[PDB]
RNA sequence: CGGGCCCAUACCCGGCCGUCGCUGGCAGUCGGCAGAGCGAGAAAGAGAGUGGCGCGGACGCUACGCCGCGACGAGUAGGAGGGCCGCUGCGGUGAGCCUUGAAGCCUAGGGCGCGGGCCCGGGUGGAGCCGCCGCAGGUGCAGAUCUUGGUGGUAGUAGCAA
RNA sequence: UAAAUACCGGCACGAGACCGAUAGUCAACAAGUACCGUAAGGGAAAGUUGAAAAGAACUUUGAAGAGAGAGUUCAAGAGGGCGUGAAACCGUUAAGAGGUAAACGGGUGGGGUCCGCGCAGUCCGCCCGGAGGAUUCAACCCGGCGGCCGGUCCGGCCGUGCC
């Protein structure tokens, strides 16, 4: 149950906020879970998706075990494009099929200084939380 | 082709209590059986009164109860009220009484018990005397309610001592024209 | 809870003036009341002959 | 509960319970209680005699607090003290009589309406009536005045 | 008491089905599965219940004891009976009549037992 | 129009009374606010009697 | 071999046609759902000769045969298996009726249990 | 519709306490609890009391 | 003036429905620990005492239930009662229903109720819905030269002639 | 000269037994907008493809709108005012009928479309007889559980009981 008297349970308000969130909030919404091995080796459960990460598709018509590289993150439509998840149009052109990041599992992150800083921050937060809990 | 009138064919009496009190309904079941299976009219009167509305079973006071039980001849009998027995404050001596009633107020119960009597419920009464033998059946003043001072011959009519409906009692409220001989007429 | 709502003899102590409500009929075992000797003695014989 | 009202049983009937001949008009007799002298005159005479006119004197600035005076009767008189007092008084043999303060209880005048138990008392009241004083004396006791 | 409990639950229980101008009660120990004071399986001091065994063969006869009214866990004693039809009926009839255990409903109990045994008998 | 025995009344509803109707829906909020201000003042005046002089 | 009820009396119905609302044949806005005519000049209300009849209480059916289906049973709507043990002991007088909302996989189970319990089902092969 | 419809109601304290007492009394009967629908069949004793 | 004959919702006999009355009957289902009854012109005991083998017995009683006797049945304005008649929302309850298909819609299909209406079958449809106990209401249309929207006959007509 | 007091404007908020696109603000949408009046002012209608445009490549008749094929989709029976798609009204197919306008109530008859998945007709207990097969009955022994008791068994608890 929610006890904070300054956040809503209003369905309409939550939908409006989600569909009108600015880009830097779209980034936070567009988060995907790391694989089992990455999760074990980083102590971090999820990471906002980036443009050049290897991922897998877990649900839908394109689910499988193949490793695909993200092509572009289309924040306006809340979908991401992978390098070989695509269908065939009528004329013969191949266009990409959008997939929600919540149905995708990250396989190998694109590391830079800021990404590493995010990972270490999340790891430290989970460590302090576990110390408090136990 | 029958020459009859159907105005008064349907009687209006109460066939069952209007209340939904489960305890009262259990009492009604018991006394229905008693009055059907015995030839004593005490049970018939008792369930007739159990059916009635609160206004038709007014409370009975200790003063009336003591007077009617101290009437000569009816010594150490059981007084039966299908209403409420209520404490009376301007009485000093309470005799050893034997009471059966639907409910007794707390202070009246204390007075009766401290005097040294006994208070019963109607199921205990049915077990003690199924036919109501050795009982005194009483009831409170049915016309004690204040609404009865407004009924009858209308006011403003000769020889009618009927209370009028006035928002307040005072000098300026309904005392001049029909009530004075100086202000026109007096009925 | 007993102190809160009082007993039949002892009134509630955490209420300024409260005591438990009373029972209009004590023995609610109607069948036991009906098939008791004192009552069963004072009845007329049943008529269960359908005419 | 609108499901128990008379409007639900009048659905379908044309006039909604107000008759076809004389319709439900808006104010066919006048607003409020007007006409009390002309066309409601006999209603006013038959149920409100004395409603018109003036009578008595006028008081410009009345004070109910000034006129305040509660009354008690000898029937209720002994209920103003603990019955322990009455038991002790009827039990003792010296003859000392208990003191009653109707002013302390919240009464000012003592009226004598009914029987008084045969037991000496002293009543401390602000006002008395002749019969109340007579009954107190007949019991055997005093009436004192207080301010 | 039983009559008071019935006056509470006669129209406001959770086992009550009221449709198609018929009324039914679905409490466990109710023979004939009808909303009735006599056949109610919860409000009485002593009831019986004939239910099919979970094994799929025979019947289970439930008796309510005398002591633990307010102790639900140890209130009903179950008797599993896996015999032939006539002797199952005889066993139930003796359990009711000889013990004088609420004899208002022995015929209903053996009717239910016969129905359950017929049901356990394979269909043609 | 009076009908039969009744008590003739004088309702003071001939003005524009619906324009001024003061509801009390904020009564619990007002009570909470009063109690909170009471606690704030009591804690502000640290050792002094909470009910003033 | 359909199941038979305990007894099958000769059901008598005082009327088989339905009471149609007055003047519903001349309009489409007027359904045949019966409404009592209340007009001051209505010949149907005044019970003129050769007009539409009105539903008197004298048309009520026999209480011994009321609600009896032509098979001789009385219907009972059931939504799942647990509501058939209800009709277990009303075997010869009352039949079962599966709701329109129940899906096929559950209708199969209800029908199988009813066949086991010898309770008649009026729509036993509905969906399949 | 107006905001000054009589939304709230008033009940006497004596009969409020009466109702509380009645509810507590009913909550100690296995028949009434099972009729309300609780799965109390394996409960040892219905006025279930546990230590502090 | 005479016989005969014809028929109304009137009268007679019979069946069924409801209302009214008898403020009628039934807790007695008291069973091997047992002994079957309270209907018959004429009050009140299947009264108690003191001396002269074989293990058996249908249904019933949601007492707000069931059963039995008689009589009665017109209806505007109007009054009252009963609705397991209907609509929307809330509190409890149905170990309720539902992508193996909810609501809604159509139906020369099968039925129930005097009726308000309701339940099944078939098709379409694609995401929610309902039973019982209570609570609440912006709660039921044929009419208002009613409001809004749409569609007819006129009618392939009048007309497209300063 | 602070506080207790008022607040349908404004900046943020939170909630609802409220309305659910003829409702709820006039305004769920490029609404004080389009439009009307010289002006003061007046003032609307208008939501929904699909999960994802995968929004129909290509062949062919036609100037073209527009069709017939092919393809996407679970579904085009979702084809850019495209969820579901009722009534009035219209076209066509099938059936029936047709000189007192049509229509209606009561009673039959005739024909249809469907249903019964009708077409050899019900069963349920007791007894007699005929064929068969069993762990198989009564009684008895052991063990466990339960119901009613001891005229007046021993021990407990409780009292809207008392001394
Ligand atoms: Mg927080
Ligand atoms: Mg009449
Ligand atoms: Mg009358
Ligand atoms: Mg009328
Ligand atoms: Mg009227
Ligand atoms: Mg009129
Ligand atoms: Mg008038
Ligand atoms: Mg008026
Ligand atoms: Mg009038
Ligand atoms: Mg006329
Ligand atoms: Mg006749
Ligand atoms: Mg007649
Ligand atoms: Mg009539
Ligand atoms: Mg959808
Ligand atoms: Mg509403
Ligand atoms: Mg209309
Ligand atoms: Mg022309
Ligand atoms: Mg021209
Ligand atoms: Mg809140
Ligand atoms: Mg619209
Ligand atoms: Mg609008
Ligand atoms: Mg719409
Ligand atoms: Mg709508
Ligand atoms: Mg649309
Ligand atoms: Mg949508
Ligand atoms: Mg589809
Ligand atoms: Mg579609
Ligand atoms: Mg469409
Ligand atoms: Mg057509
Ligand atoms: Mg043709």
């Amino acid at each position: 149950m929610k006890f904070n008297p300054f956040v809503t349970s209003d369905r309409s308000k939550n939908r409006k906020r989600h569909f009108n969130a600015p880009s830097h909030i779209r980034r936070k919404i567009m988060s995907s879970p790391l694989s089992k091995e990455l999760r074990q080796k980083y102590n971090v459960r999820s990471m906002p998706i980036r443009k050049d990460d290897e991922v897998q598709v877990v649900r839908g018509h394109y689910k499988g075990q193949q490793i695909g590289k993200v092509v572009q993150v289309y924040r306006k439509k809340y979908v991401i494009y992978i390098e070989r998840v695509q269908r065939e149009k009528a004329n013969g052109t191949t266009v990409h099929v959008g997939i929600h990041p919540s149905k995708v599992v990250i396989t190998r992150l694109k590391l830079d200084k800021d990404r590493k800083k995010i990972l270490e921050r999340k790891a430290k937060s989970r460590q302090v939380g576990k110390e408090k809990g136990k | 082709g029958v020459d009859i009138r159907h105005n008064k064919d349907r009687k209006v009496r109460r066939k069952e209590p209007k209340s939904q009190d489960i305890y009262l309904r259990l009492l009604v079941k018991l006394y229905r059986f008693l009055a059907r299976r015995t030839n004593s009219t005490f049970n018939q009167v008792v369930l007739k009164r159990l059916f009635m509305s609160r206004t038709n079973r007014p409370p009975l006071s200790l003063s009336r109860m003591i007077r009617k039980m101290k009437l000569p001849g009816r010594e150490n009998k059981t007084a039966v009220v299908v209403g409420t027995v209520t404490d009376d404050v301007r009485v000093q001596e309470v005799p050893k009484l034997k009471v059966c009633a639907l409910r007794v107020t707390s202070r009246a119960r204390s007075r009766i018990l401290k005097a040294g009597g006994k208070i019963l419920t109607f199921d205990q009464l049915a077990l003690d005397s199924p036919k109501g033998r050795g009982t005194v059946l009483l009831s409170g003043p049915r016309k004690g309610r204040e609404v009865y001072r407004h009924f009858g011959k209308a006011p403003g009519t000769p020889h009618s001592h009927t209370k009028p409906y006035v928002r307040s009692k005072g000098r300026k409220f309904e005392r001049a024209r029909g009530r004075r001989a100086s202000r026109g007429y007096k009925n | 809870l007993d102190d809160l709502y009082g007993t039949w003899r002892k009134a509630a102590s955490l209420k300024s003036n409260y005591n438990l409500p009373m029972h209009k009929m004590l023995n609610t075992d109607l069948s036991r009341i009906l098939k008791s000797p004192e009552i069963q003695r004072a009845l007329r014989a049943p008529r269960k002959k359908i005419h | 509960p609108s499901r128990l009202r008379k409007t639900r049983k009048l659905r379908g009937h044309v006039s909604h319970g107000h008759g076809r001949i004389g319709k439900h008009r808006k104010h066919p007799g006048g607003r409020g209680n007007a006409g009390g002298m002309h066309h409601h005159r006999i209603n006013f005479d038959k149920y409100h005699p004395g409603y018109f006119g003036k009578v008595g004197m006028r008081h410009y600035h009345l004070k109910r607090n000034q006129s305040f005076c509660p009354t008690v009767n000898l029937d209720k008189l002994w209920t103003l003290v603990s019955e322990q007092t009455r038991v002790n008084a009827a039990k003792n043999k010296t003859g000392a009589a208990p003191i009653i303060d109707v002013v302390r209880s919240g009464y000012y005048k003592v009226l004598g309406k009914g029987k008084l138990p045969k037991q000496p008392v002293i009543v401390k009241a602000k006002f008395f009536s002749r019969r109340a004083e007579e009954k107190i004396k007949g019991v055997g006791g005093a009436c004192v005045l207080v301010a | 008491s039983a009559h008071l409990q019935w006056m509470v639950v006669r129209n406001c229980s959770s086992f009550l089905i009221k449709r198609n101008k018929q009324t039914y009660s679905t409490e466990p120990n109710n023979l004939k599965a009808r909303n009735s004071f006599r056949y109610n399986g919860l409000i009485h001091r002593k009831t019986v219940g004939v239910e099919p065994a979970a094994d799929g063969k025979g019947v289970v006869v439930v008796m309510k004891r005398r002591s633990g009214q307010r102790k639900p866990a140890t209130s009903y004693v179950r008797t599993t009976i896996n015999k032939n039809a006539r002797a199952t009926l005889s066993s139930i009839r003796h359990m009711i009549r000889k013990n004088k255990y609420h004899p208002d409903l022995r015929m209903a109990a053996i009717r239910r037992a016969s129905a359950i045994l017929r049901s356990q008998k394979p269909v043609m | 129009a009076p009908s039969r025995n009744g008590m003739i009344l004088k309702p003071h509803f001939h003005k524009d009374w619906q324009r001024r109707v003061a509801t009390w829906f904020n009564q619990p909020a007002r009570k909470i606010r009063r109690r909170k201000a009471r606690q704030a003042r009591a804690r502000r005046i640290a050792p002094r009697p909470a009910a003033g002089p | 071999a359909a199941l038979r009820p305990l007894v099958k009396p000769k059901i008598v119905k005082k009327r088989t046609k339905k009471f149609i609302r007055h003047q519903s044949d001349r309009y489409v806005k007027i359904k045949r759902n019966w409404r009592k005519p209340r007009g001051i000049d209505n010949r149907v209300r005044r019970r003129f000769k050769g007009q539409i009849l009105m539903p008197n209480i004298g048309y009520g059916s026999n209480k011994k045969t009321k609600h009896m289906l032509p098979s001789g049973f009385r219907k009972f709507l059931v939504h799942n298996v647990k509501e058939l043990e209800v009709l277990l002991m009303c075997n010869k007088s009352y039949c079962a009726e599966i709701a329109h909302n129940v899906s096929s996989k559950n209708r199969k189970a209800i029908v199988e249990r009813a066949a086991q319990l010898a309770i008649r089902v009026t729509n036993p092969n509905a969906r399949l | 519709t107006k905001t000054w419809r009589r939304w709230h109601r008033r009940v006497n304290t004596t009969q409020k306490r009466y109702a509380i007492c009645s509810a507590l009394a009913a909550s100690a009967l296995p028949a009434l609890v099972m009729s309300k629908g609780h799965r109390i069949e394996e409960v040892p004793e219905l006025p279930l009391v546990v230590e502090d």
